[PDB]
């Protein structure tokens, strides 16, 4: 995004964290501007000796480097199977086969095994079965239920 | 908003025994008639509850930590429970989560609110049709920046007072994990004179909450009663009705789910309650059968960690050569090897006694557990104005001509007066 | 939406007589409690509508004992023990709690009094206002009761409805009277196209109106 | 003592907005409820809703339902109308009304506010004098009248030498006809007064600051 982000000799709009108290956990954002404290003398919350301001600039230019220019940066994370199905690929679906069977991909989960009416009631929240070897027992067809 | 009530009264946090509550789904999969092992948030069976009820000279609306889960339970005549408000301060200061059920239905919002002294939502002046509907809002004064909106079915909600036992029982879930809240719901009718009913109930998802706020403390509404015959001051001098709650902490333990032929849960185990429940946790089996039976492995965890390194000494001059008699010129800067010897680095960074300091690569703190292979220390003296030349990527008389440090330096830089 | 009706719209109680002004509702006010939700407000000449009971069985602070309701159902009234000169005004009824909040017709009272006619005067437009192009016939009605009077205008035996206008004053402090007024609108070629001007007094003491003319001619 | 007070009268003309204060004195304007009301000649009083400046909620007559919108300043202790749209129907005089103790036992009224919702621009009024028709009518005492005609906004004074004759005095209020306003007065005084004293009628337009003197 260099022909973007980068303007003159830098870009304040971006902006990281250089220092912290310990190691960050996974998913976790901390936008706290608390003073960084290297050694034993107290920040009192400004900088100094052994005192850093963690909140840092980029050194984003026009003219910088392949390492050195400002690369955008996008992170897909998503759950599969855990919870009902909100979105979904650009794949066309057919009619519902009964009695036969048929390969299915039924809400992202794909097997092989014969589709027939259940005799067993499943709550209005639950989607998923499972057997008693935790393999796939029964599901609810996500268009007509 | 912030007017007080007049017959209010602190009562200290009594306690009171559940048998069975805290038992829900953790997810949406269905099983049946199998006993499934899960770990998750769970309030522990026969653990204490805060005990908590509303009359005309003690209304409970106290704050009580939202930690990483809570369990409610209540018993009601008249559903005096309105709501709750969830938040990390319960203010304007950042986001909270608020659900209420105003009489038509269940709202949940997250916006910045601004926070009330005791915010509740009542009604006034029912006469000659019962109605009970929501008519004012003293929930938050104000707001703003809302990320999430959310409006459950329609309702007519029943406050009407009734004579006799509790009617109702009310239980929910509230939960937070990796900031995805799930929110469970379960109702059924009791004959119950007072505390709670003695039984197994199981809760059920009501929404989905994929929300992502920090929520560390929490409110619970109550609705009061109004009248055109014996009002009061505003707002002091409102009244509620007869109702008890109670509110729990979940705990990482694990249950043994029984699953009947349709899905629902007849029974819990908690495995941490008994040893007769941890043997029935190592058998996943409901019933234990008479013997002896290994369980787990009981051990003694250490009191503290405790570090006794050899010792430090032998460490080659560093002082000596901070301050040494003379320094070699800026060409001529000596390059001196540093080797088969400890450094002691506590005394040097954390001492103040030099004017700047700066580390490229590696913060200084780091550099006190790491062990190196080469070590080099160039001694010279500038002028203050070529002091901001000793940098990786410099230029000038000295970065360029004298003494250059190649960008991918990773020593410290030390200058004093 | 609820609707009241009133009855009677005047009254007239001399100092020292009862009055009786009494209210209707189209819905029941009254619940389960067995208490009664309405205000009675009364504005007086000039003053703004002050409160004079609430709930129908108490008193509000500041009042005169006098002044008391009764009632059940949708069908009130109201007491008041001993009528004085400063009751003058008009009742009304409010229907409170939580409920789009509708008035009542109004009730005016009065002061008994001996029955008196009225004294019929005519005065001509002003030479003024015919310089200036308009015209006015202007007729005195005053001292007379009760307040229910009427005045017809009749140019050259001919009546004439439009451009007339009545204002009735509040009751007199003194003789406790009534004055009115009729004005009578015409253009300057309308004033100067009839010379004979009549304003007749129908009023309830005497079955002749009294009547005063003049022509234009002589004025 | 509590009181409410609110601006004298104003005047707008239609399509326009009115904005009224309603000023709280002797009680807090947080804890107690308020009402606003509206009084016609010919229907009487009429109701507008009510406002809690603690809650802000309002409910309005059908009537009026989505014309106008009430608001209350705590800081200040005033509470606020406005009425937007406003027509020629919506000439009347208004009244303000709270401190309720969330209670019906306890309610104040200031002295209102009358609004005049019309085209017309102010004009001073023309003040004549009435004499005695023909001299066929005579009695003992003799009367006498001053007209007015053709004035606009109210309120307009009319008394008998600078008000210093009170005998046989009449004020008649003004009426409203095609947007303008009509009085009359009238004195009834003995024959030995009148041609033989001068009498005076004195006329006062405060809106226009208007004052005449007519001689009869
Ligand atoms: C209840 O809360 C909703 C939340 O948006 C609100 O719109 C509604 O007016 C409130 N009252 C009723 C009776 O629904």
């Amino acid at each position: 995004s260099n022909n973007l982000d980068s303007k003159v000799g830098g870009n304040y709009n971006y902006l990281y964290r250089l220092f912290r108290k310990s190691n960050l956990k996974p998913f976790e954002r901390d936008i706290s501007t608390e003073i960084y404290q290297a050694g034993s003398t107290p920040c009192n919350g400004v900088e100094g000796f052994n005192c850093y301001f963690p909140l840092q600039s980029y050194g984003f230019q026009p003219t910088n480097g392949v390492g050195y220019q400002p690369y955008r940066v996008v992170v897909l994370s998503f759950e599969l199977l855990h919870a009902p199905a909100t979105v979904c690929g650009p794949k066309k679906s057919t009619n519902l086969v009964k009695n036969k069977c048929v390969n299915f991909n039924f809400n992202g989960l794909t097997g092989t095994g014969v589709l027939t009416e259940s005799n067993k009631k499943f709550l209005p929240f639950q989607q998923f079965g499972r057997d008693i070897a935790d393999t796939t027992d029964a599901v609810r067809d996500p268009q007509t239920l | 908003q912030c007017v007080n009530l007049t017959t209010r009264t602190q009562l200290p946090p009594a306690y009171t025994n559940s048998f069975t509550r805290g038992v829900y789904y953790p997810d949406k999969v269905f099983r049946s008639s199998v006993l499934h092992s899960t770990q998750d948030l769970f309030l522990p069976f026969f653990s204490n509850v805060t005990w908590f009820h509303a009359i005309h000279k003690r209304f409970d609306n106290p704050v009580l930590p939202f930690n990483d889960g809570v369990y409610f339970a209540s018993t009601e005549k008249s559903n005096i429970i309105r709501g709750w408000i969830f938040g990390t301060t319960l203010d304007s200061k950042t986001q909270s989560l608020l659900i209420v059920n105003n009489a038509t239905n269940v709202v949940i919002k997250v916006c910045e609110f601004q926070f009330c002294n005791d915010p509740f939502l009542g009604v006034y002046y029912h006469k000659n049709n019962k109605s009970w509907m929501e008519s004012e809002f003293r929930v938050y004064s104000s707001a703003n920046n809302c990320t999430f909106e959310y409006v459950s079915q329609p309702f007519l909600m029943d406050l009407e007072g009734k004579q006799g036992n509790f009617k109702n029982l009310r239980e929910f879930v509230f939960k937070n994990i990796d900031g995805y809240f799930k929110i469970y719901s379960k109702h059924t009718p009791i004959n119950l004179v007072r505390d709670l009913p003695q039984g197994f109930s199981a809760l059920e998802p009501l929404v989905d909450l994929p929300i992502g706020i920090n929520i560390t403390r929490f409110q619970t509404l109550l609705a009061l009663h109004r009248s055109y015959l014996t009002p009061g001051d505003s707002s002091s001098g409102w009244t509620a009705g007869a109702a008890a709650y109670y509110v729990g902490y979940l705990q990482p333990r694990t249950f043994l789910l029984k699953y009947n032929e349709n899905g629902t849960i007849t029974d819990a185990v908690d495995c941490a309650l008994d040893p007769l429940s941890e043997t029935k946790c190592t058998l996943k089996s409901f019933t234990v059968e008479k013997g002896i039976y290994q369980t787990s492995n009981f051990r003694v965890q250490p009191t503290e960690s405790i570090v006794r390194f050899p010792n430090i000494t032998n460490l080659c001059p560093f002082g000596e050569v901070f301050n040494a008699t003379r320094f070699a010129s800026v060409y001529a800067w000596n390059r001196k090897r540093i080797s088969n010897c400890v450094a002691d680095y506590s005394v040097l960074y954390n001492s103040a006694s030099f004017s700047t300091f700066k580390c490229y690569g590696v913060s200084p703190t780091k550099l006190n557990d790491l062990c190196f292979t080469n070590v080099y220390a160039d001694s010279f003296v500038i002028r203050g104005d070529e002091v901001r030349q000793i940098a990786p990527g410099q230029t000038g008389k000295i970065a360029d001509y004298n003494y250059k440090l190649p960008d991918d330096f990773t020593g410290c830089v030390i200058a004093w007066n | 939406d609820v609707l009241m009706t009133q009855t009677p719209l005047s009254l007239p109680v001399s100092l020292g007589d009862q009055a009786s002004i009494s209210c209707r509702s189209s819905q029941s006010i009254v619940h389960s409690n067995g208490n009664t939700y309405l205000e009675w407000y009364l504005q007086k000449p000039g003053q703004s509508p002050k409160l004079l009971i609430y709930k129908v069985s108490n008193r509000f602070s500041g009042v005169p004992d006098r002044f008391s309701g009764s009632g059940s159902g949708t069908d009130f009234t109201l007491k008041i023990s001993r009528v004085e000169a400063e009751d003058l005004g008009v009742y009304y009824c409010f229907q409170g709690s939580h409920v789009p909040r509708t008035f009542g017709g109004g009730t005016k009272l009065e002061i008994k009094r001996a029955d008196a006619a009225p004294t019929v005067s005519i005065f001509p437009p002003s030479s003024e206002q015919l310089t200036s192009g308009g015209a006015s016939v202007v007729c005195f009605l005053n001292n007379f009761y009760p307040k229910d009077i009427n005045v017809k205008w009749k140019i050259d035996g001919s009546e004439r409805q439009n451009g007339v206008l009545n204002s009735w004053t509040d009751q007199d402090s003194k003789d406790s009277t009534y004055s009115m007024s009729s004005t009578l609108t015409l253009t300057k070629d309308e004033y100067e196209r009839h010379n004979s001007y009549t304003c007749e007094a129908t009023h309830k003491t005497s079955t002749s109106p009294i009547v005063k003319s003049f022509n234009r001619n002589e004025c | 003592e509590v009181q409410l007070l609110q601006s004298g009268a104003e005047l707008v003309r239609p399509g326009a907005l009115v904005k009224l204060s309603c000023k709280a004195s002797g009680f807090n304007i947080k804890d107690y409820y308020m009402h606003w009301v509206k009084q016609r000649p010919e229907q009487g009083l009429e109701w507008f809703g009510w406002i809690d400046p603690e809650n802000g909620n309002t409910i309005y007559d059908p009537k009026f339902q989505g014309k106008a919108s009430i608001t209350a300043d705590t800081s200040s202790n005033t509470a606020y109308l406005q009425l937007s749209s406003l027509t020629s129907e919506d000439t009347a005089v208004y009244y303000c009304a709270g401190s309720g103790n969330y209670e019906d036992a306890m309610d104040y009224w200031g002295q209102g506010t009358s609004v005049t919702v019309s085209s017309a621009k102010t004009t001073p009024p023309s003040v004549y004098p009435l004499a005695p028709g023909s001299a066929a009518q005579t009695n003992s005492m003799v009367t006498l009248g001053c007209l007015v005609k053709g004035y606009f906004p109210e309120p307009v004074t009319v008394t008998w030498n600078s008000g210093s004759l009170s005998s046989g005095v009449h004020t008649f209020p003004a009426v409203l006809q095609s947007d303008l306003y009509t009085l009359s007065s009238s004195v009834t005084v003995p024959s030995s007064t009148w041609p033989s004293e001068t009498v005076t009628c004195n006329v006062a337009h405060p809106a226009s600051s208007t004052k005449v003197d007519k001689k009869i």
